[PDB]
């Protein structure tokens, strides 16, 4: 048939499947990476924590949180973790 | 042809400046010039003499149309309000007057002219122009000012007068306000009214638009005057309160004293790079950074300065929690970067941009509120 | 002898300078006599008080003989002709500063007392390029104090003076071009640095002058009647150095090199930094995707080099992350392909980050062939596999491919993006036909810009010979398009070879303008309202797609989920 | 300028009336711009004080400025004489109220308080007590 196909090329953008796409701690998007990890020039690691409370956070930045208080910032939950990024 | 569309081929979220505020700086001439011209429009709009005109505008903040739809509203009680018109043998010196000496206000209580000449001089040597109202008890008709130029006997004063009426003009106009330096002749102008920063451009005073004060970022106009001012069982709440403020005021004043060094460290910069200058490591254009993070440091000390007193009064809960934990992470990168630029030895040009770059995310992330 | 020959020998020491024991042994004489006050009280005064008398009387007669000309030589010879002699006749061998007096006293009767007469001629004499006479002024004048910054401040008004003339000069070529202005800010700094080094041996202060004087130059935006021009210039410049060009095809790597590392050097002295990266970045996007890059090792040197000269690095990060992504997406393209055995080897896939790359996710209307459609289920359950969590949004403004054409005289391959595929499979059921502008639209489903600037990249290329499609009513721009324009398919198309490649994809665009959601509902909607019609026609009339091809070669090609659906609403309403 | 006749006559007015509650009033053996007073209101019952009228130039358009020189018990005076009165305030005052009318505000004002002495209002604001023996006990003091 006229007009055929010969070869194709395809490009495609990914990103976290969150709501309210910020980290509410550092207040950056949650599809960059987050300060330390950009500071150490260190990529493809950072991925993204839900929690119980469908709380979508960075899981350096609340590490540093839980190595402190054990509670989710926006809320009062006890944060425990159910599902994680990668 | 390649490179004809590249200029419209590249956004609102971080760009804007969350401290931007435009103005403009007026002198009294250019003022004198706005007033008239208002003066001339609502006098016609709302057919009166000029002198009722600028009596109502000062009563109502100088906006027309609050003014022009009250009128349509009820023009009487427009009128009422702005004490123009009353509400619906010489008691001051007690004599007798011929009826042809007689001069009396809309009210129409009638006094002599001598006590009249006298009254006006007297209250404007006190220092008020918008303040003369009539003499006797319980009626506040104000007097026009055409009713007040022919008293006044001599030019030294009547020249007060019109000074006092500028002042007090300007003072009550919503988009005009008075430069509190001492002995500057100059007016700001802004189309909207809000409490932000403000800078003359003739003596280079910064003040806050509405409350006159130093510029106070996150923190109320009258938040702030309390603090200032100030600066057994009830026992515990004494010593409680004594900790508090101790707690909060060790920093203010750490930041307080730290603004002078602002300018030293200035001159410990100048030296150091003026000494790797002349060992011939480089030259000028490649240590022209440090300035730039001094004066970002600087700039976020003020910042932080400036919320200890709005977390004072914060209501416990979550968002206390949040703003505290932002304060030491900034407070964590302020000192590293002070460590870095001022008591090294090296410097990596890209770690020291990284860490600029990091340390001004961290002081916008404060003012997320305002 | 404490106060007789003392005259004598002051007489002497007159006449041997106008033009030797006795001399030291009074001073010896003085020195030994009886810790040195006598020394320091006199003899010392009467030597300092004759030099001064003598060059007082002396200096100004022959200023005024020999002109600012011969001054300086004058005064640089007698200065040494005085420090030899102090050397040999004063007292050195007790650490005395008498020789340091005697010095400063010379430079303050010889160079400070006539400063401004110096210095007079500076302004001119920094010009035409006097530089063996400055070389000399600069040296007499370093040993007053802060008496150099009279030169400081000509130097630098020289060069902010001559650097906007000389720009101002040609600006007729240099504004369109940007070889030419990089040639022109290297010539210039190339210029001055030479006469700071050859006038003043490289001394650090007239380097931060010539710096300062430099950045003022560029970044001065007098030339476009004034914006922000230069950091575009410069991006254009290095992506004609870094991409298959002619100008990259006539040159080898140290060159190239050599050529980046003095455009860095030009560019250290740029103040709106934020503007360059933006461009560059799009350049490089632009880049790593056609794959048109000369070299690959440069480029990945390029962004460290850039993080050492000062750029920001919010977007020097990005690029290291898009570098990254290349290699990530490599490898998932390799394992596609070896998992997948239309062929498996003419498919390519890229999955790249949406923070580094462009971020919006707005939605984008076409139409797209089977092949495709049925391509995204496959792409999207291969990453899901893995992945968790991540979502993907396909971006059609940035794919491309390779079509074949059959013609009547032949067979060519044509290389065309998204849009261009959409609006040439619109002939393949008619392609005798012609088509109209509204037909094209509903076709299509595309917008009216996006429509009119496919149509004019396939109607009328730049440098091509003979076009691809044909124009009923004449135009000379895409804007005055109508909706009563007919286009037909070239039947005689060629380049006369038989068989051939072209391209058809230049800078291809990365952005668009918003869409409105009603024209895309609409229509959506008459598609709707027309398959109905023609499914309810043939029923009142396995092979009902294909007779729905047949019957609806004039309006559109349905798609096969629609058909679906619109045959279920019926049996739902019989 | 004025600040003659107003007086003269307000002198002559008062001494005729002769009112009751205001017992007399001597002019300071011709002072003419200030002279003292002594009221007799009819708590603060028993007890003829004193008060020094201030009386600047061109009275009639100024303020008269009030004190108190005996000390006495009461919420809107201050420890020795600074007392505030609303009607001949600072801005509250129009020049054409005469000291006749002063003066019975000041004697309406001493026979019941408002609710400057702070500490004074609180207790007011449960006061018995700490307005009717206290004060007692104060005023027959003096
Ligand atoms: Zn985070
Ligand atoms: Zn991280
Ligand atoms: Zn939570
Ligand atoms: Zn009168
Ligand atoms: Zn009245
Ligand atoms: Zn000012
Ligand atoms: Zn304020």
């Amino acid at each position: 048939k006229m007009f055929s196909l010969k070869k194709w090329n395809a490009v495609a953008m990914w990103s976290w499947d969150v709501e309210c796409d910020t980290c509410a701690i550092c207040r950056v998007q949650v599809m960059d990476a987050c300060l330390r990890c950009q500071a150490e020039n260190k990529q493809e690691d950072c991925v993204v924590v839900w929690g119980e409370c469908n709380h979508s956070f960075h899981n350096c930045c609340m590490s540093l949180w839980v190595k402190q208080n054990n509670r989710c910032p926006l809320c009062q939950q006890d944060w425990v973790v159910q599902r994680i990024g990668k | 042809d390649y490179y004809v569309g590249v200029a419209s081929d590249v956004q609102g979220a971080d760009a804007f400046d969350p401290e931007e505020y435009q103005f403009t700086c007026l002198t009294y001439k250019e003022s004198e010039g706005a007033l008239n011209e208002h003066m001339t429009s609502l006098a016609s709009v709302l057919k009166v003499s000029h002198s009722v005109a600028k009596l109502i505008l000062v009563n109502f903040h100088w906006q027309v149309s609050e003014i022009l739809d009250r009128y349509k509203s009820n023009s009487a009680q427009l009128l009422v309000e702005a004490r123009v018109q009353p509400n619906p043998h010489c008691a001051v010196c007690m004599q007798f007057v011929r009826k042809e000496n007689l001069l009396s206000l809309a009210c129409q209580h009638q006094f002599c002219r001598s006590c009249w000449e006298q009254h006006c001089s007297v209250l404007v040597k006190d220092g008020v122009g918008v303040g003369v109202s009539c003499m006797a008890q319980d009626c506040p008709l104000r007097t026009p000012e055409d009713f007040v130029f022919p008293l006044l006997p001599n030019e030294e004063l009547r020249e007060k007068y019109r000074r006092y009426l500028f002042r007090d003009y300007v003072e009550s106009h919503y988009q005009l306000q008075l430069c509190p330096g001492a002995d500057c002749p100059m007016v700001i102008r802004v189309q909207e009214p809000r409490a932000r920063r403000v800078q003359c451009n003739r003596c280079n005073e910064v003040f806050c638009f509405k409350c006159r004060q130093m510029y106070h970022a996150p923190t109320d106009c009258a938040t702030i005057r309390k603090w200032l001012t100030k600066c057994q069982s009830q026992q515990a709440q004494a010593r409680e309160a004594l900790k508090k403020y101790l707690f909060y005021f060790e920093r203010w004043e750490n930041h307080n004293k730290s603004l002078q060094l602002e300018a030293q460290t200035y001159q410990r910069i100048h030296e150091k790079i003026q000494e790797r200058v002349m060992n011939n490591l480089g030259t000028w254009i490649d240590w022209q950074y440090l300035q730039n993070a001094a004066k970002l440091l600087a700039k976020c000390r003020y910042t932080l300065q400036y919320t200890y007193p709005y977390a004072y009064y914060m209501e416990s809960g979550p968002r206390k929690k949040l703003f505290e934990y932002q304060q030491a992470q900034l407070e964590a990168e302020i000192e590293n970067l002070s460590w870095k630029v001022e008591r090294a030895d090296s410097y990596d040009r890209g770690d020291l941009e990284n860490q600029m770059h990091i340390a001004e995310q961290r002081r916008r992330t404060l003012l997320k509120d305002f | 002898i404490k106060n007789r020959l003392q005259d004598s020998a002051m007489k002497l020491v007159h006449a041997e300078r106008l033009g030797s024991q006795l001399v030291i042994g009074v001073r010896e004489s003085y020195v030994n006599l009886c810790k040195l006050q006598i020394y320091r009280d006199n003899f010392e005064k009467a030597y300092l008080d004759s030099t001064e008398r003598f060059y007082r009387t002396q200096a100004p007669s022959y200023l005024q003989q020999n002109g600012v000309q011969n001054y300086m030589k004058y005064a640089d010879a007698k200065l040494k002709e005085e420090e030899k002699r102090a050397l040999r006749y004063l007292e050195t061998r007790r650490e005395c500063n008498s020789v340091e007096a005697l010095m400063e006293c010379c430079v303050n009767a010889l160079v400070t007392s006539f400063k401004e007469t110096i210095l007079a001629e500076c302004q001119g004499m920094i010009k035409r390029n006097e530089t063996e006479k400055l070389h000399l002024m600069f040296s007499l004048m370093d040993k007053v104090p802060n008496g150099i910054e009279p030169m400081l401040k000509d130097l630098e008004e020289h060069i902010i003076s001559a650097g906007l003339a000389d720009m101002v000069a040609a600006a007729e070529t240099i504004t369109t071009d940007s070889e030419k202005y990089v040639e022109q800010l290297l010539t210039l700094f190339n210029r001055f640095s030479k006469l700071v080094k050859e006038a003043f041996q490289d001394d650090p202060r007239f380097l931060t002058a010539r710096d300062k004087a430099y950045k003022a130059v560029v970044n001065d935006a007098t030339i476009f009647k004034l914006e922000s021009k230069c950091p575009e210039l410069l991006a254009n410049y290095c992506d004609m150095l870094l991409r298959k060009t002619p100008l990259s095809k006539k040159l080898t790597s140290e060159e190239i090199e050599a050529k980046l590392k003095e455009v860095l050097l030009v560019l250290k002295y740029v103040q709106n930094k934020d503007v360059f990266m933006r461009y560059h970045k799009a350049h490089l996007t632009r880049r790593l995707i056609l794959d048109i890059s000369a070299d690959s090792e440069i480029e990945e040197n390029m962004v460290e080099w850039l993080r050492e000269v000062g750029m920001p690095a919010d977007y020097v990060n990005k690029l290291a992350r898009m570098f990254q992504d290349i290699k990530v997406s490599e490898d998932l393209n390799q394992a596609f392909k070896e998992m997948h055995k239309l062929p498996a080897d003419s498919v390519n896939i890229k999955i790249l980050n949406a923070g580094a790359w462009s971020r919006s996710s707005e939605k984008v209307f076409v139409s797209l062939p089977t092949e495709l459609e049925d391509l995204i289920p496959e792409v999207e359950e291969f990453y899901k596999k893995n992945h968790s969590g991540r979502k993907l949004h396909w971006h059609h403004l940035m794919s491309n491919g390779i079509i074949t054409f059959k013609n009547e005289v032949g067979q060519y391959d044509l290389e065309v993006t998204t849009f261009q595929l959409a609006v040439l499979f619109a002939w393949n059921q008619r392609p005798r036909e012609k088509i109209s502008f509204e037909n094209l639209k509903l076709a299509t489903e595309l917008p009216d810009a996006e429509l009119r600037r496919t149509l004019w990249s396939l109607v009328a290329f730049p440098k091509l010979k003979r076009q691809v499609l044909l124009y009923e009513p004449q135009v000379n721009s895409p804007k005055d398009f109508t909706e009563g324009t007919l286009f037909s398919v070239n039947q005689e198309f060629s380049l006369v070879q038989k068989r051939g490649k072209i391209n058809l994809i230049g800078r291809l665009q990365l952005t668009t303008e918003r869409m409105r959601e009603e024209e895309n509902e609409g229509i959506v909607q008459l598609r709707i309202l027309r398959t109905q019609e023609a499914i309810i026609q043939i029923m009142k009339m396995a092979q009902l797609q294909t007779e729905l091809v047949e019957i609806l070669k004039n309006m559109f090609l349905p798609q096969k989920k629609m058909i679906k659906e619109q045959i279920e609403w019926l049996i739902e309403h019989k | 300028v004025a600040a003659s006749s107003r007086l003269m006559k307000e002198l002559e007015e008062i001494r005729k009336a002769g009112m009751k509650n205001f017992r007399n009033i001597q002019v300071d053996e011709a002072n003419l711009l200030t002279w003292q007073g002594l009221i007799v209101p009819d708590p603060y019952d028993k007890g003829a004080f004193r008060i020094e009228i201030n009386f600047p130039a061109e009275y009639p358009f100024k303020p008269p400025k009030i004190t108190f020189k005996t000390k006495i018990y009461h919420p809107n005076i201050d420890e020795k004489g600074q007392v505030c009165l609303p009607v001949i305030s600072a801005e509250n005052w129009k020049p054409a109220t005469k000291t006749d009318q002063v003066i019975q505000s000041l004697i309406a004002l001493v026979n019941d308080p408002q609710p400057l002495r702070a500490d004074l209002a609180e207790e007011y604001s449960k006061d018995r007590k700490k307005f009717a023996k206290n004060a007692e006990e104060f005023t027959k003091k003096y």
